RNA sequence: GAGCGAUU
RNA sequence: UAAAGUUGCUGCAGUUAAAAAGCUCGUAGUUGGAUCUCUCUCGGCCGAAGCGUUUACUUUGAAAAAA
């Protein structure tokens, strides 16, 4: 059975990278997804993006813009402290000058740099770059 | 024809056109040629929307005249359909005609001596010029084809939906491409119909040579 | 292949699809009036219907249910609803 | 004819009471309006000097107000001067339980008494005449929402003028941004 | 897929958007209460109250009209059987093929069958316990199970 | 790109593809760098002005360059909207 | 020209 | 001990190099689809009292032998 909505949503957004596709179609929809793909379109990597809203569940359709190399997700989310932040920044990031650790914390949903100056920790969803 | 009325697509251009058979396809049909299609009819043959035929023609003209000096467009064909259209669009154009057999390492081997270094290609076929056409992807050499509604489209940039089968189509084809190109560079005009006739371009069918020699 | 509007799919190729790989879902049934010959009584009846229909009024069978659809007694006519 | 919760009325409510009395005594809907009452009404401005009244009524009479909803907003838009009259219900609005939250919380809350739920409900009885068969849901670059409803096309004609008039009110409810379309055919 | 089979099949319902009761149709939530009511003193199932009143009476969905499922209404009305009917029918089936199989010992893949059906009757039954549908001390006995379908 | 002083620091800066944004490298033997001429609005002559376009080899070889080119003529205003 | 390669 | 990503949580393998149980059911274990934006009283705005349906999490603070 589907057990992660996230983590497919996220694997078909990079499939259809990779394909050099203008346009993905993913379902079913969540806030979570919302709040992601928010955090994505931030700093430019996808686009605009449309929900359709069907009375089940939903559904999303992402323009993409040829800018993202990887997107993932971390299974299953792990606690992190403020400290031990950069520890997950050395192993999934691949530079110091660019990408993003996205986490889910008492504040909201943001990004790595955003907690550290919230001075927060949280849990670990994904990464982008 | 971006949108400009003096480009627009004739009368007398719609009945060659019908008459030469142009519109007509094969059964089959390839996925990435299914934009260029209008509606399959019975017996299977598939129809082809002449109006996007001539948009393709003139986005292919425009692509030709961008090039400065005419001998660096190489016009190639293989079957014996296309030769003698292809010798005679270089003859009016400039280009350098390449009929009959293309020798494997023409655009790759730099010590042969037929090596050539053309900027742009255009073929007849995709199915039986895909040598010249794999060779393109070596040089960065960027292509035209006239395809069909069965025809691959790897390394075809700017496809020409026709039909390639008839004599009188390619011929016909390979005239009103001559024809444009020469009306966009400034050397023949638009007010008045081409002297040369389509029918220069056709096939011989050395039958027919042989018919119209006993003629008298 | 590689550009192809998905918010907005043309009406002939949402009619192609699977009613649930639609953008929305919509089922392929519908709902008629059937009147027989004989008696005047308009019924409404469901297209896949899966019990036969007598009309009330003169105990006739308006339609027998098949695998698909239910189809209609000879003389019966149908219009769609809406 | 007009009961409001906090037993205060206004001008305008009294007006409209006025109005709602003369076609029960003038027009062919005695019984329906004898019946039926209104809790509050408001006035907001729209579209460049356009005015669209909201007449607030009690939800155990907005399915019988429905009946007559075409007439009535027809007699009512003949007795004043142009503006733009719809008919909205009278919907609660209860916090989200919390740690903090009090005794408010010793009964659980009904799904109904939901800020999203009493969003839709208004938005679909905003635009009656025509029944919504659409939403979409647009996030624009720079964060912001827009709305996007897809109206019936039997009834078109009927409400095509006051989509404008519908924007304004939602915006001026809700506090979003919504606009209408009129799609072919599924 | 299913449950106790490699299939995979896709088949089912599709509910249109809109849940609005269509202009047609005359009948009030009352009568359509009363025609339930019928019908269950006639003995039957929700589900094939349902099937009549959508093939016949021309109501897509009770929901829409009444704003309650059939359950529910046979519920509140008291016209609602002890055990539910997707258990009944399990319970009804492993009884049928019991007694088949009692004539025919030879009979392996009955025996199969007949495991997988009370497997899924169990499945149902600690599902039903949960949410105290079913008193904690319920249980399925091969011998019992004749009389208490 | 550029240091913290903004000096510019790099050998060159590669094109992209038009139709993918995708880098084009230097051994890309199967890229493609076209030119579509413009034409005069009034006599339909060779304007002398020309619009560029850019195709990566992997595009090329999944066949998909004819509609992205198609595409791009149709945005610049080259093909006819009613194409 | 084809194979990471022996090689073809 | 590192080298050993040859014990692999980070981070290994299981068609042919070592390797997926003959097949199915099933308890424990592991995992699990969308959805919901402080309070009266009593005393001097604060003081007492109930808080929180409760946790997990995170950020604080206190207590935490030296070497
Ligand atoms: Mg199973
Ligand atoms: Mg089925
Ligand atoms: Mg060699
Ligand atoms: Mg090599
Ligand atoms: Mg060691
Ligand atoms: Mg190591
Ligand atoms: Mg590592
Ligand atoms: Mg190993
Ligand atoms: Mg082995
Ligand atoms: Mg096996
Ligand atoms: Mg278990
Ligand atoms: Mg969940
Ligand atoms: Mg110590
Ligand atoms: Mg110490």
């Amino acid at each position: 059975v589907r057990m992660n909505v996230l983590a497919d949503a996220l694997k078909s957004i990079n499939n259809a990278e990779k394909r050099g596709k203008r346009q993905v179609l993913i379902r079913p929809c969540s806030k979570v997804i919302v709040r992601f793909l928010t955090v994505m379109m931030k700093h430019g990597y996808i686009g605009e993006f449309e929900i359709i809203d069907d009375h089940r569940a939903g559904k999303i359709v992402v323009n993409l813009t040829g800018r993202l190399n990887k997107c993932g997700v971390i299974s299953p989310r792990f606690d992190v402290q403020l400290k031990d932040l950069e520890k997950w920044q050395n192993n999934l990031l691949p530079s110091r000058q660019f990408g993003f650790i996205v986490l889910t914390t008492s504040a909201g949903i943001m990004d790595h740099e955003e907690a550290r100056r919230k001075h927060t920790g949280g849990k670990i969803l994904g990464f982008f770059f | 024809s971006g949108a400009l009325d003096v480009l627009q697509m004739k009368e007398e251009d719609v009945l060659k056109f019908l008459a030469a058979g142009t519109h007509l396809g094969g059964t089959n049909l390839d996925f990435q040629m299914e934009q260029y299609i209008y509606k399959r009819k019975s017996d299977g043959i598939y129809i082809i929307n002449l109006k996007r035929t001539w948009e393709k023609l003139l986005l292919a003209a425009r692509a030709i005249v961008a090039i400065e000096n005419p001998a660096d467009v190489s016009v190639i064909s293989s079957r014996n359909t296309g030769q003698r259209a292809v010798l005679k669009f270089a003859a009016a154009t400039g280009a350098t005609p390449i009929a009959g057999r293309f020798t494997p390492g023409t655009f790759t081997n730099q010590i042969q001596a037929a090596f050539r270094e053309p900027r742009l290609l255009v073929v007849t076929d995709p199915r039986a010029d895909h040598q010249p056409l794999t060779e393109a992807s070596y040089v960065n050499l960027p292509t035209i084809a006239l395809c069909n509604t069965d025809s691959p489209l790897r390394y075809v940039d700017i496809a020409i939906p026709c039909n390639n089968k008839g004599a009188h189509s390619v011929g016909l084809m390979w005239w009103m491409l001559a024809r444009e190109v020469l009306r966009m560079r400034g050397t023949i005009s638009r007010e008045h119909p081409w002297e040369v006739m389509p029918d220069l371009y056709f096939y011989r069918d050395p039958e027919e040579i042989e018919k119209e020699e006993q003629a008298a | 292949p590689l550009a192809k509007d998905l918010l907005h799919p043309s009406p002939e190729e949402e009619k192609r699809k699977h009613k649930k790989k639609r953008l929305v879902q919509s089922p392929n049934s519908y709902f008629m009036d059937v009147k027989c010959p004989g008696c005047y009584k308009i019924t409404t009846v469901f297209s896949h219907a899966q019990t036969v229909v007598l009309c009330v009024g003169c105990s006739t069978v308006l339609c027998q249910p098949t695998g698909g659809k239910a189809r209609l007694t000879e003389g019966c006519s149908f219009r769609r609803k809406q | 004819i007009v009961k409001p919760n906090g037993e205060k009325p206004d001008e305008f409510e009294s007006g409209i009471s006025q109005a709602l009395l003369e076609l029960e005594m003038n027009s062919d809907l005695k019984a329906q309006l004898r019946e039926l009452n209104i809790t509050a009404a408001k006035e907001i401005e729209v579209g460049g000097g356009r005015k669209a009244i909201i007449i607030f009524v009690p939800v155990p009479q907005l399915k019988s107000f429905q009946k007559i909803q075409v007439r009535l907003v027809r007699e009512l838009e003949k007795k004043f001067s142009g503006k733009h009259v719809v008919f909205i219900a009278q919907r609660r609005i209860l916090p989200k339980p919390t740690r903090k939250s009090r005794t408010k919380n010793k009964q659980k809350r009904p799904r109904s008494r939901t800020l999203t739920a009493v969003h839709d409900a208004i938005l679909e009885d905003l635009v009656f005449p025509s029944e919504i068969v659409g939403k979409r849901i647009r996030v624009k670059l720079d964060g912001s929402r827009l709305i996007k409803v897809h109206l019936d096309k039997a009834q078109q004609n009927n409400v095509e003028h006051k989509v404008e008039t519908f924007s304004g009110v939602y915006k001026k409810l809700t506090g979003k941004d919504v606009n209408f379309e009129f799609p072919e055919f599924q | 897929g299913r449950m106790h089979a490699p299939g995979k099949g896709l088949s089912q319902s599709a509910l249109p958007y809109r849940r609005s009761v269509p202009t047609w149709l005359k009948l009030t939530s009352d009568d359509v209460k009363e025609q339930i009511y019928k019908l269950a003193k006639k003995g039957l199932t929700p589900s094939q109250i349902g099937v009549i009143l959508r093939d016949s009476h021309g109501v897509a969905q009770v929901r829409f009209v009444t704003g309650n499922k059939i359950l529910r209404i046979l519920k509140s009305k008291g016209l609602a059987p002890d055990l539910p009917e997707d258990l009944y029918h399990l319970i009804k089936k492993a009884v049928a093929v019991r007694k088949h199989l009692e004539r025919n010992r030879k009979d392996k893949d009955a025996k199969f069958r007949l495991i997988l059906i009370e497997s899924r009757i169990h499945r149902l039954a600690r599902y039903y316990k949960t949410k105290r549908v079913l008193p904690p001390n319920w249980k399925y006995e091969s011998s019992t199970a004749s009389a208490l379908v | 790109m550029q240091n913290d002083a903004g000096e510019f620091v790099d050998l060159y800066v590669p094109r992209k593809c038009s139709a993918s944004n995708r880098i084009i490298g230097a051994k890309d033997h199967a890229s493609i760098q076209m030119n579509v001429a413009e034409v005069d609005k009034v006599t339909g002559r060779f304007n002398g002005q020309f619009k560029t376009y850019a195709i990566c080899g992997a595009i090329r070889r999944m066949g998909e360059s004819d509609d992205s080119i198609l595409r791009l003529a149709k945005a610049d205003g080259i093909v006819s909207k009613n194409f």
